[PDB]
C-alpha cells in the first residue's frame, strides 16, 4: 500500500547491493577465524556467562570474536 | 486444557519453590520460569530471548537450532549449562 515507504526499500536494496564485505576465506576475518569450537581458549584455560560476570573471557577468544 | 493443567498440577510445588529459588540463586530457575514464558523473559531481562519466544511453537524449528547448539553446544559448555538445556528444550526431544 505504501508506496511511498516500498521506495525507501528499493533504496535499501540498491544500498544493499553496493556494500563492500570483507573477505572470507582471503582475509584474516574469517580464514584465520576457522576456530573448531566456540571459546576453545578460555574452555582450555580458566584465565550469558560475561554479562552475568566481568573478566572470564581469555584475551584470543576475544580477538576471534 | 492439558498444558494449564500441567502447570497448575506442578504450582505450589514450582509456587514457593520456583519463588525462593528466584529470590534466591541461580540458574536453572531461568529453566524453571520457562517451565511455568513473558514474566520469566522480563525478569530475566538478547539472542536466547528471541529463541524463548520460539517455544509454545511446534514450528520445525526444533532440529535446525538443535544440531546447531548440540556440537558448538559442547564446543562451549565441554569447556554455559543453562543455554544447551534450553536449546534442549526447543528441539522438541527433552
Amino acid at each position: 500500500r505504501d508506496t511511498l515507504v516500498r521506495q525507501s526499500q528499493l533504496v535499501v536494496d540498491w544500498l544493499e547491493s553496493i556494500a563492500k564485505d570483507e573477505v572470507g576465506d582471503f582475509s584474516d576475518n574469517i580464514e584465520y577465524y576457522a576456530k573448531s569450537v566456540y571459546w576453545e581458549n578460555t574452555l582450555h584455560t580458566l584465565k550469558d556467562a560475561p554479562i552475568r560476570q566481568k573478566l572470564p573471557l581469555d584475551d584470543l577468544d576475544r580477538e576471534d570474536d | 486444557a492439558f498444558s494449564h493443567w500441567l502447570a497448575h498440577t506442578a504450582e505450589e510445588r514450582i509456587e514457593e519453590e520456583v519463588s525462593l529459588y528466584g529470590p534466591e540463586r541461580h540458574v536453572e530457575a531461568v529453566f524453571s520460569f520457562l517451565t511455568g514464558i513473558s514474566d520469566a523473559c522480563r525478569l530475566a531481562q538478547h539472542r536466547l530471548s528471541l529463541l524463548l519466544s520460539q517455544m509454545v511453537g511446534s514450528q520445525e524449528m526444533r532440529e535446525l537450532i538443535s544440531l546447531q547448539l548440540v556440537d558448538w553446544n559442547k564446543l562451549q559448555v565441554d569447556h554455559q549449562e543453562e543455554r544447551l538445556r534450553v536449546f534442549c528444550l526447543l528441539s522438541g526431544t527433552p
